């Protein structure tokens, strides 16, 4: 009835067109066979068509289509569709990343003359972790440091964040729960006989992997140590925890799948001919990436390798998995997109505007892959075509020591951890903002 | 190569 | 097996029980109400075309030649499909119209549908500012 309302209050002119004379419902039914790019053009033919093409339930569907699940709201006349403004807002954001003028980013100076070893981004809070022994909580909206988490004696190397709870890991073989609001250590977790290297936080439990070859499952609330997973020869490099199984990757070339409650090792995955360094897990598939340049896809329920994906030429550092699409970053300067169902390498992200050194990090979504590198750049790529789009960041020092360690992206901003082993680049975060005004 | 904790 | 329906025109058609029940309206009239199918919103010309489609039964080749007709006949086929409840015809016909809008330039659609740009100088600008691509 938002359209009936519109008709009698605007009272458009008489029209001699098929859809103006069709019963209003059958017109919408015809208008529905169109793609949003068409609806947007159709809305500019006449006032009657503009009114018809603002049917809320026609756009609630185009959003559900494109994975837009919430309407947008704002604060003669027009009755705008919130689903339609929601849809446009997103197409504008996408265009902003893709070809929007790059507004100079907020510079977040900190961790002077040290590395940013781990990075978290939740809502409006950024958490940088460093070998300076400290962690720092920032606002993505203001660029101001709000808390410096001092308490660790060795250097921070792992991190996890839910909501105002921060976990940290260090060379001091302790973990630490923190109040992101009050920068207050609430728990110090003891038990690891080596550096606390990786951690993964499911809900009220974090699993930690250590240089001592063990993992420990901890209770974020109480601070207890629920179990200790023992079976790894070499140090434990990467960990994943879905709440039902722990999957771990060790310098001993092995992937281990645990049932934590029983402290039992359910599977030892054998195949990697070198140290496994990176891991993804979706409750069904384990994906491991090795210093042996291969990536393996295993069935968690049988321990069976399903695919061994080859083609990378060096250490697969970071991986991201999402609905059976996998994206891998490697020291070979290349990023690959894979279909872990079929094993096919969908795309190799290289070309004339490829990375010049190793890929340090990546994020992706249904449209884009964001890659960072020691060449001092952050690149944006078309996930669907594999094509280079543009450099979002280009450190002037990229060729002489400038480096991008790590990136986190939201729908509207990109956070970059930047620095250098040699003074060319003051260490800092860059925060890019791709939001649109509406 | 890349960053890693110092060996103890 | 064959049933009888009479158009608003007054012409009664002979149609097999099975080709006619592709319309839920005629099906409801035949089984639940027991009638000689009075169809007051369909003339004999359009009824003949709807039966031609029904007897032959994402845009099939036969359907694209059948619907290669003047805009008037398309309009009446959409209305008869809605009245008779033939989801098939309704979709094929509505899809055929949307396709005339797919290649889309506001002026190109106006020229194809004989539309008059009733938008004022300022209004048109706001509308393009709004549906900005």
């Amino acid at each position: 009835t938002q359209v009936k309302h519109m008709m009698q209050v605007i009272e458009p002119q008489f029209q001699r067109d098929f859809i103006s004379l069709l019963p209003k419902e059958l017109a919408l039914y015809v208008l529905s066979f169109l793609e949003p790019k068409d609806l947007l053009q159709a809305a500019q033919t006449c006032r009657y068509w503009r009114i018809l093409a603002e049917d809320n339930l026609l756009w609630r569907e185009k959003c559900k289509e494109e994975g837009i699940d919430e309407p947008l709201h704002i604060k003669p006349g027009f009755i705008h569709s919130p689903w339609k403004s929601a849809y446009i807002r997103q197409h504008r954001i996408d265009t902003n990343w893709r070809r929007g003028e790059l507004k100079s980013p907020k510079v977040l100076k900190g961790h002077d003359d040290h590395v940013i070893t781990c990075l978290q981004f939740c809502g409006n809070r950024i958490v940088s972790g460093s070998d300076d022994n400290t962690l720092k909580v920032w606002s993505a909206v203001t660029g101001k440091c709000l808390r410096t988490l001092v308490g660790h004696t060795g250097g921070v190397w792992s991190s996890q964040m839910r909501d105002n709870i921060i976990i940290s890991g260090s060379t001091d073989r302790t973990l630490k729960v923190w109040n992101a609001e009050t920068g207050e250590c609430i728990h110090t977790l003891y038990g690891h006989t080596s550096t606390v290297r990786c951690m993964h936080l499911h809900e009220k439990r974090v699993v930690s992997g250590s240089r001592d070859a063990t993992l420990r499952v901890w209770d974020i609330e109480t601070g207890q140590c629920l179990h200790v997973l023992m079976g790894h020869v070499a140090a434990v490099r990467c960990v994943q925890y879905d709440g039902r199984r722990v999957v771990s990757g060790a310098y001993d070339f092995m992937v281990k799948v645990w049932d934590p409650e029983t402290e039992t090792c359910l599977h030892t995955l054998q195949g990697h001919t070198n140290r496994v360094y990176s891991l993804q897990f979706d409750g069904i598939h384990v994906v491991s990436g090795s210093l042996d340049t291969s990536i393996r896809v295993w069935d968690v329920e049988t321990g069976n390798c399903i695919h061994t994906l080859t083609g990378h030429q060096s250490l697969t550092s970071g991986m991201e998995l999402k609905d059976n699409i996998l994206v891998s970053g490697n020291a070979d300067s290349t990023v690959k997109i894979w279909d872990i169902k079929t094993g096919q390498c969908l795309q190799t992200l290289q070309g004339p505007n490829k990375h010049q050194s190793a890929v340090t990090c990546l994020q992706f979504n249904k449209n884009f892959v964001i890659t960072s590198s020691d060449d001092g750049t952050v690149k944006l790529w078309d996930l669907k075509t594999g094509e280079f789009i543009r450099n979002l960041v280009t450190l002037e020092s990229g060729g002489s020591g400038g480096v991008v360690w790590r990136i986190r992206a939201s729908n509207t901003k990109l956070v970059c951890a930047v620095g250098s082993r040699n003074g060319t680049e003051e260490t800092k975060l860059l925060v890019l903002d791709f939001d649109v005004d509406m | 190569h890349e960053e890693t904790p110092p060996t103890t | 097996p064959s049933i009888k329906l009479q158009s608003s025109d007054g012409e009664i058609f002979e149609v097999d029980v099975e080709i006619a029940k592709q319309s839920v309206t005629i099906k409801t009239m035949l089984e639940d109400l027991g009638m000689d199918v009075p169809l007051p919103n369909v003339n004999a010309a359009i009824l003949k075309k709807v039966i031609q489609w029904c007897t032959h039964h994402d845009i099939p080749v036969w359907d694209q030649e059948f619907l290669k007709v003047d805009q008037g006949t398309l309009f009446e086929l959409i209305l008869a499909a809605n009245y008779l409840d033939i989801k098939g015809l309704l979709d094929v016909t509505c899809k055929t119209v949307a396709n005339m809008i797919k290649g889309k330039t506001p002026e190109e659609i106006r020229k194809t549908f004989n539309i008059k740009n009733d938008f004022t100088e300022e209004e048109e600008a706001q509308v393009r500012k709004e549906n900005q691509w």
